[PDB]
RNA sequence: UCCCCCGUGCCCAUAGCGGCGUGGAACCACCCGUUCCCAUUCCGAACACGGAAGUGAAACGCGCCAGCGCCGAUGGUACUGGGCGGGCGACCGCCUGGGAGAGUAGGUCGGUGCGGGGGA
RNA sequence: CGAUCAACGGAUAAAAGUUACCCCGGGGAUAACAGGCUGAUCUCCCCCGAGCGUCCACAGCGGCGGGGAGGUUUGGCACCUCGAUGUCGGCUCGUCGCAUCCUGGGGCUGAAGAAGGUCCCAAGGGUUGGGCUGUUCGCCCAUUAAAGCGGCACGCGAGCUG
RNA sequence: CGCCUCCUAAAAGGUAACGGAGGCGCCCAAAGGUCCCCUCAGGCGGGACGGAAAUCCGCCGGAGAGCGCAAGGGUAGAAGG
RNA sequence: CUGACUGGGGCCUGUAGAGCACUGAUAGGGCUAGGGGGCCCACCAGCCUACCAAACCCUGUCAAACUCCGAAGGGUCCCAGGUGGAGCCUGGGAGUGAGGGCGCGAGCGAUAACGUCCGCGUCCGAGCGCGGGAACAACCGAGACCGCCAGCUAAGGCCCCCAAGUCUGGGCUAAGUGGUAAAGGAUGUGGCGCCGCGAAGACAGCCAUGGUCGAGUGGCGCCGCGCCGAAAAUGAUCGGGGCUUAAGCCCAGCGCCGAAGCUGCGGGUCUGGG
């Protein structure tokens, strides 16, 4: 499971999920990528669930690129406590993902293997996704 | 938490007090700042807390000199 | 070895053009700068095989067949579609641009300056735990390396 | 980068220009010595004297004293009395000191 | 009015780093000494003075070079003042006015004022 | 000059507890019950298919993750009620929902038969007596076709009990 | 529970929560005035004891050092030695 | 005449966005100070690593307390328009110092609450007066001095309840969808595309790649409107009746109905000017 090794600040404010993706919008490392279609907080558990599913489906071969990282701390108050008395404790980490962001790539596999592995990985994620392949537009960037 | 945090200090109301083209009298405070964000130009003095004040009656003029800094002048009438 | 029809535009709103299935763009070099537009499906079919490497000849309604190169494609992040195209107009001077690579990972377009008349199409490289640098390129006659000498490919 | 010479020149002259007077600027080469009276507000030179133009030859400290007298005599005909002495990178001593006393003996207020 | 040098400004890298060439007639510098004025937490290195045997090697000035650095359009986009809509929500569209950052083409090995010395 | 007048615009030079023996003025400006909004918690249903199942992902199962429904639990909030909305269990009397415990009808089965497992349809009728404990709950005894789960101010004290 | 710094704070100022992070209740007789002089951290190479790191020499290095104590602003054309 | 508001001009700012120059975070690869073992060998070192990892190089990202950048706006001054139950000065009299909903920008909360805490605006409060929204403080329309059996409009409507079109033209839906929900699933349906194979006789059927077969057919993409997914407790229902080339949805027209808004006619009253 991913998380930053060091942090300047333990807790962050809940920001905003506005706008299309800032960076990471084109396939850059692999041959087939999974692209987000709507914004969400993607937790570290969901990232690992998707990665392991591709590893199992890629028996022997395959190399997987994870292009998102959960750097944002996620906070929760303990059960049965009232409002107030400070911000809740850190319970996990999420990655802020906006539409157009390429989340995963794969390489070293056939086309059939890539489409099935990325399809299963998407079922582990809380958002609608699409599968893309590297094209001239990605190389033009 | 609600025990570790909870402190702050009063706001200081810093910034430029008179802008370019305004007519000022001698002694008028022109800038409140921490350090030399603006530098004293012609007919401008600096106090011990980097406050810029006019030395003569006149018109405020702002100037940017690149690597030499930003200057505030008072041009006499 | 590619052709495409381009139409001049003056003041039509680019959002209006895109709703009509068109693609706003610009063409320029150190002498000219003209606003144009092209048909979106026609450009897409050419660009998938003619990337920033190959020359595209634009047919204008003024009777001039200008040989251009794509310098920039601006994509619509949400819809993964091109919203603007920059066309660099070729001339007699040498030009730096990205030629394709032929393998038989790190890069897919090695940058070299070259004349328009000696643009090469294939750069074949023969491929455990090692690495391939750009220093091992064949470098056919007519080009000069426009990258760092120690780039890994 | 700056040298001790360049830092010294700036440090002395920035103090002088703060006062808003006319600055008496002195340049001292291995051979000669030169003096200008400068108005920084307009950026023009009012009067200038040197041992090169006057063809003064002798002991350098003696030469510099006569250059100060000539600059002082030149200054008063133009209605200047009050100036500020700008030593630049030079210590107030020797040839530069001799020029200052010569200017003061000629009727300059500094 | 032309050119070279010396001093002092302004604009504040389009002015810079780096590479190559060049200048001693004049100026400037290095240089020769340390009795004298003055000086080194030791040292004439620095600061200072007295000079003219030598040299433009160093420094400085002046030229050429776009490798780096800096400047940088047009076009399009993001965002947005105002006016209207959609979506269970996260959020998203349309009209009207404004409009980046990055990237591209490209530009740049400064510009200019005052004074002084010399030559044409 | 004498200030942890630090509860730092500093009631006196000088000051702690307890009340189920309690009292008055007020508040639904504010808690405990019930309702309400919400649904983290709770119950149920789906998606994905790693893997189990002699062989075989899907007879029966479903790692890691994902999407919902319900409004029975524990909470969050403090919106009507503090010039009063009686609060557990039992008794009596019911009535409704179906996510069905039995009885009726079906598909599949890793269904020979008999007996089961699982899902679909189905709310007409039914769903026992007793020991322990104030208990709800639960355990136990003897049975049964079966000994269902919930709502109705956790139904029901101007109906009883206490 | 008073005071200082940053964020929240929506590019003037101001702006709340038992919101997110840290400090203060001193000190200095020079750590004050003025005049004069000087310029860092770091890296690379060389040098008895001597090293990761003492003191010495050369080169690059524009502020990444320092400025009594938090943080921010400022600052070598000094506010630093 | 100085006001809110507006026009021109200058100056001030570090948010949105963006970026990686600083401070932190961070993915893949290359090169390697130093690590784990290692062929070892302590006489002495290189080397092996499909195990880490400093700097550096390439590619690729993140930030309320990061910034090489940087808007739209906002603030302020000067000049100009602005005569308004505008502004400024002096004094008398207060009340208020429990707010609330909605929209946008944030924090807290679980990106829950008819939740809580601020900022900018708005309305209710005090407009529980009026029209629409079935009913309904704050959603839409609109600021009620009085009278009229006059007229035009607003939001919203024009099949009946119920005032006005069973109006006109083009298209879609078959689910009573319209008239209450997601991931996911599907030869529903209509419209457009990209490709493939086709009397170099194809897909299906039939005898086994060959004959039989004689006009098309197969694979993907997008769009509109629908279907399943979909279980709660007194009696049901879109407000009701009812509605299917609609009385549903989408596009375009003309007309009408519709308020205490506006106009017409008459009257009262406040302020200012003749
Ligand atoms: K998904
Ligand atoms: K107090
Ligand atoms: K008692
Ligand atoms: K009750
Ligand atoms: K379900
Ligand atoms: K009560
Ligand atoms: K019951
Ligand atoms: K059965
Ligand atoms: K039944
Ligand atoms: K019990
Ligand atoms: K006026
Ligand atoms: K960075
Ligand atoms: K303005
Ligand atoms: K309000
Ligand atoms: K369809
Ligand atoms: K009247
Ligand atoms: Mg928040
Ligand atoms: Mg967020
Ligand atoms: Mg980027
Ligand atoms: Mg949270
Ligand atoms: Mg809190
Ligand atoms: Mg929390
Ligand atoms: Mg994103
Ligand atoms: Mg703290
Ligand atoms: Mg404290
Ligand atoms: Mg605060
Ligand atoms: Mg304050
Ligand atoms: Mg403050
Ligand atoms: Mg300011
Ligand atoms: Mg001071
Ligand atoms: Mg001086
Ligand atoms: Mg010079
Ligand atoms: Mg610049
Ligand atoms: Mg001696
Ligand atoms: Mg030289
Ligand atoms: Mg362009
Ligand atoms: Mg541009
Ligand atoms: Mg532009
Ligand atoms: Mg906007
Ligand atoms: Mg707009
Ligand atoms: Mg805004
Ligand atoms: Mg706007
Ligand atoms: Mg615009
Ligand atoms: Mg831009
Ligand atoms: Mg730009
Ligand atoms: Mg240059
Ligand atoms: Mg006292
Ligand atoms: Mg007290
Ligand atoms: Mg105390
Ligand atoms: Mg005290
Ligand atoms: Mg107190
Ligand atoms: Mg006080
Ligand atoms: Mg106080
Ligand atoms: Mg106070
Ligand atoms: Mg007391
Ligand atoms: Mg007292
Ligand atoms: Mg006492
Ligand atoms: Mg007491
Ligand atoms: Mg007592
Ligand atoms: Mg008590
Ligand atoms: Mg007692
Ligand atoms: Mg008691
Ligand atoms: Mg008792
Ligand atoms: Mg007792
Ligand atoms: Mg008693
Ligand atoms: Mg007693
Ligand atoms: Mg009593
Ligand atoms: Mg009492
Ligand atoms: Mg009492
Ligand atoms: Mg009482
Ligand atoms: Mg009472
Ligand atoms: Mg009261
Ligand atoms: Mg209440
Ligand atoms: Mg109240
Ligand atoms: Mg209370
Ligand atoms: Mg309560
Ligand atoms: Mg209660
Ligand atoms: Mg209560
Ligand atoms: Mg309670
Ligand atoms: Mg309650
Ligand atoms: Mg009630
Ligand atoms: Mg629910
Ligand atoms: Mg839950
Ligand atoms: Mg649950
Ligand atoms: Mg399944
Ligand atoms: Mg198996
Ligand atoms: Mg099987
Ligand atoms: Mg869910
Ligand atoms: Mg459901
Ligand atoms: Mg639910
Ligand atoms: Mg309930
Ligand atoms: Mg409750
Ligand atoms: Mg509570
Ligand atoms: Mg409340
Ligand atoms: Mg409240
Ligand atoms: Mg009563
Ligand atoms: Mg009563
Ligand atoms: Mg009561
Ligand atoms: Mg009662
Ligand atoms: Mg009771
Ligand atoms: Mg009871
Ligand atoms: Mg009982
Ligand atoms: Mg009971
Ligand atoms: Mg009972
Ligand atoms: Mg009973
Ligand atoms: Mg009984
Ligand atoms: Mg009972
Ligand atoms: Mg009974
Ligand atoms: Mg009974
Ligand atoms: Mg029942
Ligand atoms: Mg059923
Ligand atoms: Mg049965
Ligand atoms: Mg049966
Ligand atoms: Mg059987
Ligand atoms: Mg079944
Ligand atoms: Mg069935
Ligand atoms: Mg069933
Ligand atoms: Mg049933
Ligand atoms: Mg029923
Ligand atoms: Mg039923
Ligand atoms: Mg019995
Ligand atoms: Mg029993
Ligand atoms: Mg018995
Ligand atoms: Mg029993
Ligand atoms: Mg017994
Ligand atoms: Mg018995
Ligand atoms: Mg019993
Ligand atoms: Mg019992
Ligand atoms: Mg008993
Ligand atoms: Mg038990
Ligand atoms: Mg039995
Ligand atoms: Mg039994
Ligand atoms: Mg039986
Ligand atoms: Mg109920
Ligand atoms: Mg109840
Ligand atoms: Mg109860
Ligand atoms: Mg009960
Ligand atoms: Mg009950
Ligand atoms: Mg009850
Ligand atoms: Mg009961
Ligand atoms: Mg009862
Ligand atoms: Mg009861
Ligand atoms: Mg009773
Ligand atoms: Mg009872
Ligand atoms: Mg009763
Ligand atoms: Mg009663
Ligand atoms: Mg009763
Ligand atoms: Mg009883
Ligand atoms: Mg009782
Ligand atoms: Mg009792
Ligand atoms: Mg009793
Ligand atoms: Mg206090
Ligand atoms: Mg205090
Ligand atoms: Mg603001
Ligand atoms: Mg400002
Ligand atoms: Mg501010
Ligand atoms: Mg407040
Ligand atoms: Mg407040
Ligand atoms: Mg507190
Ligand atoms: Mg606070
Ligand atoms: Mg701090
Ligand atoms: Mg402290
Ligand atoms: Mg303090
Ligand atoms: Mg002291
Ligand atoms: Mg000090
Ligand atoms: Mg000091
Ligand atoms: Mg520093
Ligand atoms: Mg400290
Ligand atoms: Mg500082
Ligand atoms: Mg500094
Ligand atoms: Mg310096
Ligand atoms: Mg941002
Ligand atoms: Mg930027
Ligand atoms: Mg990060
Ligand atoms: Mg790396
Ligand atoms: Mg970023
Ligand atoms: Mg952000
Ligand atoms: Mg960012
Ligand atoms: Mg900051
Ligand atoms: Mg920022
Ligand atoms: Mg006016
Ligand atoms: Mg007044
Ligand atoms: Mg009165
Ligand atoms: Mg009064
Ligand atoms: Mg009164
Ligand atoms: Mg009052
Ligand atoms: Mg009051
Ligand atoms: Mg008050
Ligand atoms: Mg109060
Ligand atoms: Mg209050
Ligand atoms: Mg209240
Ligand atoms: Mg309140
Ligand atoms: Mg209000
Ligand atoms: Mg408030
Ligand atoms: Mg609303
Ligand atoms: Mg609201
Ligand atoms: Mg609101
Ligand atoms: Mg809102
Ligand atoms: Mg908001
Ligand atoms: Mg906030
Ligand atoms: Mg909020
Ligand atoms: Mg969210
Ligand atoms: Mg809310
Ligand atoms: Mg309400
Ligand atoms: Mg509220
Ligand atoms: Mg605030
Ligand atoms: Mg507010
Ligand atoms: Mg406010
Ligand atoms: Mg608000
Ligand atoms: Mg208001
Ligand atoms: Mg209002
Ligand atoms: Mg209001
Ligand atoms: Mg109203
Ligand atoms: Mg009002
Ligand atoms: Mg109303
Ligand atoms: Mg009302
Ligand atoms: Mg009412
Ligand atoms: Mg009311
Ligand atoms: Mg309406
Ligand atoms: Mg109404
Ligand atoms: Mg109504
Ligand atoms: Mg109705
Ligand atoms: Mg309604
Ligand atoms: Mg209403
Ligand atoms: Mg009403
Ligand atoms: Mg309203
Ligand atoms: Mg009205
Ligand atoms: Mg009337
Ligand atoms: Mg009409
Ligand atoms: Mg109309
Ligand atoms: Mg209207
Ligand atoms: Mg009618
Ligand atoms: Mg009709
Ligand atoms: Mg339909
Ligand atoms: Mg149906
Ligand atoms: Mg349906
Ligand atoms: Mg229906
Ligand atoms: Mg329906
Ligand atoms: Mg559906
Ligand atoms: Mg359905
Ligand atoms: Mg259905
Ligand atoms: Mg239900
Ligand atoms: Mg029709
Ligand atoms: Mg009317
Ligand atoms: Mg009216
Ligand atoms: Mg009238």
């Amino acid at each position: 499971m991913l998380m930053p090794r060091r942090m300047k600040y333990r807790k962050q404010q809940r920001g905003r999920l506005k706008g299309a993706t800032k960076g990471g919008d084109y396939v850059a490392f692999g041959d087939y990528g999974l692209v987000a279609l709507e914004p969400a907080w993607i937790t570290a558990q969901q990232i690992e669930a998707a990665r392991v599913a591709m590893v199992r489906h890629f028996r022997r071969g395959g190399k997987i690129f994870i292009r998102i990282f959960p750097d944002k701390p996620y906070t929760k108050k303990p059960l049965e406590v009232r409002m107030g008395k400070g911000k809740g404790n850190v319970e996990g980490y999420v990655a802020v993902v906006k539409p157009g962001r390429v989340m995963f790539e794969v390489a070293g596999v056939t086309e059939e293997q890539a489409m099935e592995a990325l399809r299963i990985a998407g079922h582990k994620l809380p958002i609608k996704t699409k599968i893309v392949r590297r094209d001239a537009y990605d190389e033009a960037q | 938490g609600s025990t570790r945090n909870g402190r702050d200090s009063q706001a200081k109301r810093l910034g430029v007090k008179r802008y370019e083209g305004q007519v000022v009298r001698a002694g008028n405070i022109l800038v409140r700042q921490r350090g030399t964000r603006f530098k004293p130009g012609k007919n401008v003095g600096m106090g011990r807390d980097f406050t810029l004040f006019a030395l003569v009656d006149g018109v405020v003029e702002f100037q940017d000199r690149g690597r030499l800094g930003r200057y505030v002048h008072v041009r006499p009438l | 070895e590619y052709r495409l029809k381009a139409y001049y535009r003056e003041g039509e709103k680019p959002s209006a053009l895109r709703r009509a299935g068109k693609l706003p763009g610009v063409m320029y070099n150190r002498h000219l700068n003209r606003k144009v537009y092209v048909d979106l499906v026609e450009f897409d079919k050419v660009f998938r095989q003619a990337s920033i490497h190959h020359v595209i000849v634009l047919e204008l309604p003024d009777g001039q067949s200008l040989p251009t190169l794509v310098r920039q494609v601006n994509l619509d992040k949400r819809r993964r579609r091109p919203e603007h195209v920059d066309f660099f107009v070729l001339s007699d001077e040498p030009v730096e641009m990205y030629v394709p690579l032929r393998f038989v990972e790190i890069h897919r377009d090695i940058l070299v300056k070259v004349s328009p008349r000696n643009i090469p199409e294939f750069i074949e490289v023969d491929v455990i735990g090692d690495s391939l640098h750009a220093s091992d390129l064949k470098l056919p006659p007519g080009v000069e390396l426009a990258v760092s000498p120690e780039e890994t490919i | 980068r700056l040298t001790a010479y360049e830092r010294r020149k700036f440090r002395v002259r920035n103090r002088i220009k703060r006062t808003g007077r006319l600055r008496l600027s002195v340049f001292r080469s291995l051979k000669h010595i030169y003096a200008q009276i400068i108005d920084d507000e307009k950026g023009v030179t009012l009067v200038s004297a040197s041992s090169l133009a006057l063809k003064l030859k002798g002991n350098k400290t003696e030469v510099a004293r006569q250059v100060g007298r000539a600059l002082a005599e030149k200054a008063l005909a133009l209605g200047i009395k009050q100036v500020a002495f700008d030593r630049g990178p030079y210590k107030y001593h020797g040839r530069v000191k001799a020029l200052a006393e010569g200017a003061r003996e000629g009727g300059l207020e500094f």
